[PDB]
This record gives structure tokens, sequence and C-alpha cells, in this order.
RNA sequence: GCUCAUUAAAUCAGUUAUCGUUUAUUUGAUAGUCAUGGUAUAACUGUGGUAAUUCUAGAGCUAAAAUCUCGACCCUUUGGAAGAGAUGUAUUUAUUAGAUCAAUGUCUUCGGACUCUUUGAUGAAUAACUUUUCGAAUCGCAUGGCCUUGUGCUGGCGAUGGUUCAUUCAAAUUUCUGCCCUAUCAACUUUCGAUGGUAGGAUAGUGGCCUACCAUGGUUUCAACGGGUAACGGGGAAUAAGGGUUCGAUUCCGGAGAGGGAGCCUGAGAAACGG
């Protein structure tokens, strides 16, 4: 079982696995962990169940019906029970933290773009770090840079271009997970771009360029960001 | 002499001098663009794409074909007597026809889709 | 040169129980001054007699258990091989050590008190102006 | 069959002969046809689960280009003239990728009558081509796989290439 | 799934690289180019053979389209349009595309001129082919619209396919750094290619992987290479023991095999012993 999803060792011998999804194995949480486990609304693997198949909860909107549906950094994930949304967000400690949003902040979620080219009959495109593929972007959305994503259509409302002095979220590494607003950028054999963060306490921080999420300008992150 | 070998050598074209850029700040050069080398290998004008390891070095053998040998010294620290030891790595290294080679020559390489069986970096710079 | 740059949970795992010894926390709940939420008198003791009394990791550890079935709803049970030796070796920890709920197991031990504290441990005061600020 | 099986081989300084697994299915070669000038026989593999490979073994028509003025008209293949790999290959007239043919010069030339208004050297080319449209057989340069494609494409020679080639036929 | 035989830059651990690759499932994008064709399996009906079989024999049945730009014009308001033309999918090879402007800069004769510097702002399909792939003889809710009124013509929202791309589950190689003893192993390799070049082949693909032809190189006192390893020893691989002093369990070994050899076939995956 690995670290982030905060399962006792309690309870039965086999940890779920994770189907395969939008998101990384590794990266993911699968929805019986989110459901039974950690915010505790079925008892056994069986109540997980009949949550999906009557179609309670909806992921960035879409109807979202599997066991172990990887769910992944920055979801929205919609309730349809309560009127209340979450939003998945990693926790600097090591682990994953489920999050209360409002209606507005579900209807935008935040994507990093992995890789741009030129599609077919010369067509832009990129493509999320949750696979969501997007035709006919900005051009000025290039590599790394997040993306403001509608969710009622596929449609790009806001764009971040990646410059040194923003509000940065790691999403891999040792340093996993903290803000930190940038020191500078590194290059390196290999790449192996360390892109240098220096939190609240102002304090160096060293991951790669590939677990780089821009969440905002100096100042203002775009997401409610849980404070505590 | 350019066509010396048995087939007759031209790039894929995928002026009669196609270019193109390796990127990340190294520079087409002047023998690159108005040579006569045609080398499919070669990261200028060329089909392979530099990404992966950009190391530097010491040229310490030269006289093969096509292909000269990298000598990587450094320093290993060991942590257990807490002293170092000297050490190195010949590395050999496929040459392109537009960087003058012989022993010595501060040399610069980026890693290219390994193209015969321990080259894995082809010259890029050579100070 | 080379960089790891891998993530680790242990690290961030919490090892407050590895350097936690029993005869330090006793002076600190005498000179804690709180309270201590001490059980009434007839729900400590085990079998109407045969166990003895409950130690005070015994009634921590059991609370443990209280605390995460009335959240999950759910028990846990007679799972085998840990059980073999959790019930058989620790009812034996019981018998040989604990009298009267109180364990006296702790003062035959070859872990001592200093590995814990060991002049305040890290964050020593190796240097000379290191020395003067804790004065201040 | 055929394995590429890398440990069996020498290292670099000299370290040798482990045996360390047996030969497996994706280390996997198989084996070339020989592909001939006769009644054109499509072959059948099936590669990794999906796809599939097109051996060929004996061809009779593939498409050539015209590279001057780029048109493309479909070859009757008559004979090998020259391969740099091995001379084995020609003597027994053997299709593999840059492989010097010779061709029908008359789909060529039914183009150049009707859509131009001239015959061919009894609008203008070079001189080394023009002497061999009366001769009916043009030399044509293979720029496919057949042993992956299956088909003979490739592409007729002119300018300097034409020159290289001829040199070494002398 | 079980059982037999011990590997030292190998495994493994992390790390890349996949613009070097293949991928069933997962997810996200994405296609304007006959109220019903033609076949076909049997079961069955009955006759038999065969020591025997999940063995067998013979017989009779069931052109039109629409969109892109051009717009003669007419008309001022929601603006609207005649006709001028232009566009297959996959697969295969070849060919093709993939200097400037605005002023706020500056000059001026106050009319404008100038892009030297700045500020911004633009750029960087043809011709053929194919044992012609697809372009839906697919399903559910809504039942509406026009007239020559026939059960005609037309028309909404989905769902499932299906091409390609991306995604993930993988797998394949790969980068790099990190293993125990040893000079009573100093040369090792080219003595199954060793080092590389180029060309072809093979493969999912890189590639001396394989083979031609071409050069004589590789690693090394910084220890190559060779030897010993009882490598039941080791891996924070992983929690663990709230005083048993450093305890536990779990996972990982590495390889081969299914009477022995050898060759093959399906499948995303096996060189599969429940072929």
């Amino acid at each position: 079982a690995p670290h982030h999803w905060l399962l006792d060792k309690l309870s039965g011998c086999y940890a779920p696995r994770p189907s395969a999804g939008p998101h990384k194995l590794r990266e993911s949480l699968p929805l019986i962990v989110f459901l039974r486990n950690r915010l505790k609304y079925a008892l056994n693997g069986r109540e997980v169940k009949a949550i999906l198949m009557q179609r309670h909860v909806k992921v960035d909107g879409k109807v979202r019906t599997d066991t172990t549906y990887p769910a992944g950094f920055m979801d929205v994930i919609t309730l349809d029970a309560t009127n209340e949304n979450f939003r998945l967000v990693y926790d600097v400690k090591g682990r994953f933290a489920v999050h209360r949003i409002t209606d507005e902040e579900a209807s935008y979620k935040l994507g990093k773009v992995k890789k741009v080219q030129l599609g077919k009959k010369g067509v832009p495109y990129v493509v999320t770090h949750d696979g969501r593929t997007i035709r006919y972007p900005d051009p000025n959305i290039k590599v790394n840079d997040t993306v403001k994503i509608d969710l009622a259509s596929g449609k790009i409302t806001d764009f971040i271009k990646f410059d040194a002095g923003k509000l940065v979220y790691v999403t891999g590494g040792r340093n996993l997970g903290r803000i930190g607003t940038i020191v500078h950028k590194e290059r390196h054999d290999g790449g192996f771009d360390l892109v240098h963060i220096k939190d609240s306490l102002d304090n160096t921080f060293v991951t790669r360029l590939n677990n780089v999420f821009v969440i905002g300008e100096q100042g203002k992150p775009y997401i409610s960001l849980p404070k505590g | 002499t350019v066509q010396s070998e048995r087939a007759f050598q031209k790039q894929p074209h995928i002026t009669k001098r196609w270019y193109k850029n390796a990127g990340l700040g190294f520079k087409t050069p002047k023998t690159a663009i108005e040579g006569s080398y045609i080398d499919k290998k070669c990261p200028f004008t060329g089909l392979v794409s530099i990404r992966g390891k950009i190391l530097t070095g010491t040229v310490v053998s030269t006289k093969m074909h096509r292909t000269i040998v990298i000598r990587r010294a450094y320093l290993h620290y060991i942590p257990k007597y807490n002293r170092y030891e000297k050490r190195h790595k010949n590395v050999p290294v496929h040459v392109s026809p537009a960087f003058r080679v012989q022993v010595g020559d501060i040399v610069t390489v980026g890693q290219c889709r390994p193209i015969s069986k321990t080259v894995r970096f082809n010259v890029v710079k050579v100070s | 040169t080379h960089f790891e740059d891998r993530f680790d949970a242990r690290e961030h795992k919490d090892r407050s129980n590895k350097s936690r010894m029993q005869a330090m926390e006793e002076y600190i709940r005498e000179s804690s001054d709180q309270p201590d939420w001490s059980a009434s008198i007839g729900a400590d003791i085990v079998n109407h007699g045969r166990g003895g009394i409950k130690s005070l990791r015994d009634t921590e550890k059991e609370r443990r258990v209280t605390s995460f079935e009335e959240d999950n709803f759910t028990r846990l049970n007679i799972t085998n091989k840990a059980e073999k030796r959790k019930q058989k070796q620790r009812e034996r920890n019981a018998r040989m050590n604990v009298i009267g709920g109180e364990d006296f197991g702790i003062f035959s031990s070859k872990r001592k008190l200093e590995d814990s504290t060991s002049r305040r441990g890290a964050k020593k005061t190796r240097s000379a102006w290191d020395r003067a600020q804790r004065r201040l | 069959g055929i394995s590429r099986d890398s440990r069996h081989k020498r290292s670099a300084t000299g370290a040798k002969r482990a045996q360390f697994r047996k030969k497996r299915k994706f280390e996997l070669g198989r084996q070339p046809a020989n592909t001939k000038i006769g009644a054109k026989r499509i072959h059948s593999v099936r590669t990794r689960g999906g796809n599939k490979k097109y051996r060929a073994l004996r061809i009779e028509t593939g498409n050539f280009s015209w590279a001057s003025e780029g048109i493309s008209k479909k070859t009757r293949i008559a004979g090998v003239v020259y391969h740099p790999s091995n001379n084995e290959l020609v003597r027994t007239n053997t299709l593999t990728k840059a492989a010097i043919v010779q061709i029908d010069a008359t789909p060529f030339r039914q183009w150049f009558e009707a859509h131009y208004g001239q015959t061919l050297g009894k609008a203008k080319i070079e001189s080394s081509v023009e002497s061999q449209f009366s001769a009916g057989r043009l030399y044509a340069c293979i720029s496919s796989r057949p042993g992956q494609s299956g088909r003979c494409d490739g592409y007729i020679l002119e300018g300097e290439e034409l020159a290289f080639y001829l040199r070494r036929l002398t």
C-alpha cells in the first residue's frame, strides 16, 4: 500500500488496486479509498457499488461509475447529495487531502499541459496532465503551463505562462507538494531542471521541472487552497 | 572525397543541403551548412535528436573512423575512509565531420538514441 | 553530479514511539499538573481475575480500537498469524511483568535512559556561542 | 528463430558468455524472402498480435516516380542491375532497398507524346536519359523495403546521382 | 501453479530516454466525398460400419449532395443574396508548402516624412499505387413540420461502432549512480564482432542484432580482465518492537524444467508442456 492514501494497515489484507484511467497509478487515489475509507461514507466494499450505480458521485463533469476509478491531483469530485463539491489537493506531509469548494469553483479546474504539437489538417492541440486534449488553444499556451478548464465544455478560459516568480505547487519528488512561488529555473545535464522554490519561511527547496505545477501568480492562487 | 562508399550518400530530407538546429544553444557551424559531408547521424543536418544527457569531457583517442573516445575524469568520495579517489570513464562517442578533434579537445556531446552498441552520445560542441 | 529526487514515506513517518521511554513520561504525568482521565475501578480488570488489571498502555491501545470501531462501525477479529504472537506474547508480558496493573518490566531493561535525551540529542550546543544563547 | 539477445557476445572490456536466460519470444527474428521478378505473390505475417508485415517473394509491377516532372507511373519490372551491399543479389535478380533495376521506358514514353507533342530523341531533358529512351530500358532505383511493405516502390535515376551509378556500370 | 539445478556491472535499487518502440482494456479528442442483397453451419429425418473414441460413412431436409471563398447587386434594417468557382478515406513510394507594420520611437516646414533605437504586432498539396480499408443493412427516447395526403416528403437529443491521435495498464530496450573477497589474476579483447564506419536485412522498433565492405581499435595500477562467494546471504523492499537493548513478520532471491530432445500454431501477452 502506498503512502498517500491514509489507510490504516488494519482492516483486511489486500490493498485495493487502481484501475487504468486518466491519472498515473502511483499518483491516483481510487474512489473506494475516497468514499468508505477517508470520507467514511460507506462501510463495506459492496456499499461503494450501490452509491456508484445510483450515480450519486460525478467526477470532473462526468458520471464516472467505477469502484477503483483513479482520482488524482486537482480533481473536482462533485457529489449530488448534500450539494457539496470536493476537490483533491495533496498535503505537505506526504498524503492527499479532501477539500470543500464552491459551485463556481467546481466549474473550473487547473491542468498542466504535458506536450503540445500540431495536429492533423493544421490544428494546434495541448495535452493536459489529466489527458484532456483540447483543439485550438492559444499559441501562448506552451509546455508546463497551467490551463483553466470550463468543464461545461472542454474550453480554455484562462492560461498562465511559466515565468519565474509565480506561485507553484509541486507534483512529484522528495519535496513534493508545497507553496514557494519560485526562486528561478536551473539547467543541468540531462535536463533535470530544478525549479527552485522558497516557501513562506523563505527556505530553498528543490524538485524537478516535471514536478512543477503553476497554481497562481505571486500573491494570488487561482483556486481555494485549504487553509489550516 | 564525399562519394567514396559503395552506395550513393545523400540526406533523406525528412542550396542542395538541408539544415536543422539541434537546440539548447548549440549553434549550426559553417561546416554544417556550406560543407560536403552527408552524415545522417550528425546532430545538425541529420537524423538524430539530442535529448537526454548533455555531458562534457576530454577526448583521449581519435584513431578510429568517424568516432572518438572521451575520457571523463572525476573524483569519488568514499564516506568510510573520508578520503577521495581519482577516477575516469573512457566513453567512446560518434564525432561528426564538423569538429576538428585530436588528443585534447574539450568536448560536449548529447544523448542520441543509441547509435552503435556503446555509442549513446554524438559530438555537438568542441572547445 | 547525480541526485535521487525520491519521495520518502519513512522521513515523514512518525518516530515518536521509537524513543518513547515509559519511566520518562511517568515523571511528566506528575509534573504536567493536568488531570489524566483515570477510568473506573472495576472497568479495568480483565477476566474476573486472571488477566492482570490493565496496563496504561493497554487502556491506550484498546482505546485506539474503540476510537477506530466507532468511526468505521465495524469490528476486527481472530486473524490468526498476528493473533498467535500478539495474544500469546502480549498476555505473557502481563504475567511476567505487570503487577497489580502497573508495569515493572521497565526496570530489567538494557535500553538506557540517556539515549533518548542525550544532552538534547541533536541541535546540540557544540560551539561556544551556542552555549551563550541557551543562557539567553 | 533468429535471436537478438545481447548477452552472449563479449563486453567492451572482454567479459563474456553468461547464458543468463534462454531465448524468448520478444527477442525474435524472422527470415528474409529473397524476392525475385515474376508473377506477384503476396505473403502474410502476423506481427505483435495486431500488426502485420508484407514479405515480398515475387514481384511483377511496382510504382516508380519520375523525378524531373514529378509524376508517378506504375512500372513493369524486368531485371536487376546493381546493388552495393552484395552482388550475389543482382546475379540472382533480388530486390532490396537501394537496388538498381531496368524498367520499361514505354509507360513514361506514352505520357510524353500525347500530353506534349514530341517524341523521345529520334520539352528538353537530359542527354544521358534521352539516349536511353530509344533503348526501351530506363535505369531506376528502389527506395522502399520489399521485406516490410512488400511493394517495389522507388525512384528513377536523374541528375548527378545518374552519373554516379553509370560510372559503376561501365 | 509446483519441482530441479547457484548468477559479481549481472541481478536489483532508483533514475531517465522513449523525437527508438508495441499495446486488449481506461479516459480524452476526432470523419459530408435498399419495406432490406447474396450466401451460408447444423440440429433433425432415416441407413450402417467399427473390439473401441468427444471414431466414422453415404442419403434426403431448412449521378445526387453540401460546404468553403468571390460577388453583380439592393438596403438601411433583423441586413440578402443571384452566379463565379473550389473540395474521397486508409495504405505505399517520390515530389511541395509547414520580409515586415502600428507611434507611444524619431524627424519636421506642423503638411507630413522615417522603422536607425525603443515600444508593441505579422511570418518562418501534386502525381500514382494497393489480392482497396472505411465512409453504419446499429439502438433508445422525444412524434413535430410542410401537400400533390401517399401511411409520402422531412426533422431533435443521444447511445454503440469505426479511422487516427493522445491518455493510462503494461511490455521492450535504455541513461545514469550504488554491490562481497582477491596482484599467489597485468594485461585483457580482435581466438561466435572485439572498436567503429556505411549499405542491406530482420524486428514492434534502436542497434554489429545479423551479413557484406571498410578502417585497428576497445578497457586498464583511477585495478581492466581473471579467481573465491557455504550470493539460507542480501535488498529501509517494507512496516515493525510504546524498555525483549537493537526483536518481528512480509516481500524480493537468481536460473531452468514439466519423460528427453527439436520444429511449430493461436493470442495484447507464451517461444504455453492442462496444443
